[PDB]
């Protein structure tokens, strides 16, 4: 299935994604797409942040959704 | 029929996504300070125009504060009003005077502190981590030649130097993942946009990032280590209370920094971070003025290991002075930008 992956400056990219890929995974596909490691991302979605070792499928993520990307460490 | 059914509901579906998306992704970028929703300017006046309203504050006194803000934004000259001086002078005393559980204690050089006015509250630690950073470096003779002629600059004038930094050529993936502005924002900023700060005033530093959790329980015991190697001598004559010429350290986590102070090493050898928060008020600042220093107050001061189980720490150290040659080198390097890792 099709996901989006938005960042807070409103920069979009689509993903290709089965239910069962962990947020790593995911994080991986993103690094794929945009060079960005994995340990700068923070991945939100319905208000949560997602973590590396659940899947997709333990928040419900569909076609089309869109999970909004932090990047880096700030405050 | 059939395909309009799925037509249908597949249409329903996208709209409540696309709802769901929009108020978040509005959420998430007024959270942190992207939304272009104004800055410190506006919030200072808005804030005031509050006190105002709720009749706390007099009408003519919003046009004299008003006045004194905007000279200060003018000249780019932080105005003092949340800076509280001589906290090292006096934890020395302290130390030194009072009966604790401490075999030794290391403090870095003289530091103001500095909290959030009206105008960034919420939004500025990271500014004001810096400014307490640089206020230690400015009475360090070291940083004479680098730092000459400068005062603490306000937070748009922070905002500004940082683009500044960006414009030079500094990490401009950084700079795109802030809209390439600050000014005029309420931006949350990191070590990294501190690194090219001062990095491009030829001071030497660098980030150290502690990206996961080395001890039991959450704990960093690493970065515990690191901050007590940076402070600490190899041995000698050593007194039990070292004011060392040290700048303090730039302390990030996610949603937040601070500023680290010192480090104490109790007599039964565990450590305990000493630690300034731009979040805490002048009067509680206050408080570690008084010459006997409540339990609660230094107790407010100290981290151990327990209080710092955030997943990732960075932090920012500064070492010295650059050459130019050295700063070119190193705006090049930020152009892929990487720091120190550990483990
Ligand atoms: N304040
Ligand atoms: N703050």
């Amino acid at each position: 299935m099709q996901i989006f992956v938005k960042t807070l400056t409103g920069k979009t990219i689509t993903l290709e994604v089965e239910p069962s890929d962990t947020i790593e995974n995911v994080k991986a596909k993103i690094q794929d797409k945009e060079g960005i490691p994995p340990d700068q991302q923070r991945l939100i979605f319905a208000g949560k942040q997602l973590e590396d070792g659940r899947t997709l499928s333990d928040y419900n993520i569909q076609k089309e959704s869109t999970l909004h990307l932090v990047l880096r460490l700030r405050g | 029929l059939a395909h309009q059914l799925q037509q249908e509901e597949d249409r329903k579906r996208r709209s409540e996504e696309s709802r769901q998306e929009i108020e978040e992704f509005q959420k998430l970028q007024r959270q942190y300070g992207l939304d272009n929703s104004g800055g410190y300017k506006q919030q200072q006046l808005r804030n005031m125009e509050i006190e105002v309203n709720r009749g706390r504050m007099p009408p003519s006194e919003f046009h004299r504060r008003k006045a004194d803000m905007m000279e200060s934004l003018a000249l780019g000259f932080d105005d003092g009003k949340t800076k509280t001086s001589g906290i090292i002078e006096a934890l020395h005393r302290y130390y030194q005077n009072a009966a604790t559980d401490v075999r030794r204690v290391w403090l870095s050089s003289v530091v103001d502190h500095f909290h959030s006015s009206l105008g960034d509250k919420g939004w500025g630690c990271g500014y004001r981590n810096f400014q307490m950073l640089l206020s230690s470096l400015l009475q360090n003779d070291a940083y004479n030649d680098c730092l000459k002629g400068m005062l603490i600059p306000c937070i748009p004038k922070i905002q500004s130097m940082i683009e500044d930094a960006w414009k030079e050529g500094f990490d401009p993936q950084g700079a795109s993942q802030l809209n390439n502005r600050l000014q005029g924002t309420k931006a949350w900023i990191g070590a990294c946009e501190v690194y090219i700060l001062l990095t491009s005033l030829r001071v030497k530093c660098h980030i150290v990032d502690f990206h996961k959790s080395t001890g039991p329980l959450g704990t960093h015991p690493r970065l515990f280590e690191w901050i007590l190697n940076y402070y600490s001598s190899e041995g000698e004559g050593s007194p039990k209370v070292v004011c060392t010429s040290k700048p303090p350290i730039y302390l990030q986590h996610q949603g937040h920094s601070r500023t680290v102070i010192g480090i104490e090493e109790k007599k039964n050898r565990t450590l305990c971070l000493l630690i300034l928060d731009p979040g805490c008020p002048s009067r509680e600042m206050q408080k570690l003025l008084k010459q006997d220093i409540e339990a609660s107050s230094l107790k407010q001061l100290r981290k151990s290991m327990g209080n710092l189980k955030h997943k990732q720490y960075q932090i920012l150290a500064v070492e010295g002075a650059l050459s130019l040659e050295e700063k070119l080198a190193r705006r090049q390097a930020s152009q892929v930008f990487t720091a120190e890792k550990i483990p």
